[PDB]
RNA sequence: UUAAACCGGCGUGUGGC
DNA sequence: TATCCGCTCACAATGCCACACGCGCTGCTCGGCC
DNA sequence: CGAGCAGCTACTTGTGAGCGGATA
């Protein structure tokens, strides 16, 4: 009663969340200085670390 | 009197993390408390010849010393944007800075 | 007991030895010490209890 | 100078005794 | 100013064997003496 | 131009000794 089992899921949304967390800060640094109507969202986001 | 305090950093983006800096200095207006970075990697090899071109602009240890009169608030400040390795000197985190001399050799760096 | 041994007994110096306790030296004037008690057990991001 | 002959370091996981 | 009381860190944890896998990408800065 | 640096944990337990320390 004590102990909880975890499967797959809840740890592949563990390290999902730590990668969202570091996207989260480079979008942010590239959002610090980021002027308007330069660019799509799509730049701001990168997929490798994820 | 706005001194010149040495800081480290996360190398490798350290040009970056001195502009991430500044845009913390100007948010919340700390021009005050606080002056440049004198980031002084100015080695200026331009040998543009033949075959090779890519020359280094760049040469100068990873620190960023910045010069600021300073606060307490002021050392949260420099350390709550990210990529500050170690703020660096003797204590236990409220350090002294260079001396004077010090900033005669870090002008002639810059000027070289 | 507990009270007596603790050295500190206003927010402030308590704030002072408990960021002592956390983070070594960084020696705050009422600005640190109070942010990081406040972000390490209040703060929602750097606290997921589900 | 020439000839002949010869020429797995680390971690991880699993399982077994 | 000596004597226990407690805090803090180092050092260690059967032996073999068998099998298998993974030990990264890109940008910057510094090193220069074939 | 090439290479190196770097940026994108919380239940081990025991045994032991060295170092404050506190308390007369
Ligand atoms: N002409 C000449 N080139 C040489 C000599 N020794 C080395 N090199 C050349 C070949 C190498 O590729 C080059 C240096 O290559 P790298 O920068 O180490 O220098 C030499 O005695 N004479």
């Amino acid at each position: 009663g004590n102990r909880r089992i975890r499967s797959v899921g809840e740890m592949a949304e563990n390290q999902f969340r730590v990668g969202l967390v570091r996207v989260e800060r480079a979008v942010k640094e590239r959002l610090s200085l980021g002027d308007l109507d330069t660019l799509m969202p799509q730049d701001m986001i990168n997929a490798k670390p994820i | 009197k706005k001194r010149w305090y040495v800081v480290q950093a996360f190398s490798g983006f350290e040009g970056r993390v001195a502009t991430s800096l500044r845009e913390h200095i100007k948010l919340h207006n700390m021009e005050d408390l606080f002056g440049e970075v004198m980031v002084p990697t100015e080695e200026v090899v331009e040998i543009r010849g033949g075959q090779r071109r890519k020359s280094e602009r760049k040469f100068f240890p990873g620190y960023v010393l910045v010069q600021m009169v300073m606060n307490d608030a002021s050392w949260h400040l420099v350390r709550s944007v990210p990529r500050v390795m170690g703020f660096i000197g003797g204590t236990s985190d409220r350090p002294a800075p260079i001396s004077d001399k010090e900033v005669d050799a870090i002008m002639n760096r810059l000027q070289q | 007991e507990t009270l007596r041994v603790d050295p500190t007994n206003d927010r402030l110096s308590a704030l002072v030895e408990i960021y002592r306790m956390m983070r070594p030296g960084e020696p705050p004037t009422r600005e640190a010490a109070e942010s990081l008690f406040e972000n390490l057990f209040f703060s929602e991001d750097r606290y997921d209890l589900s």
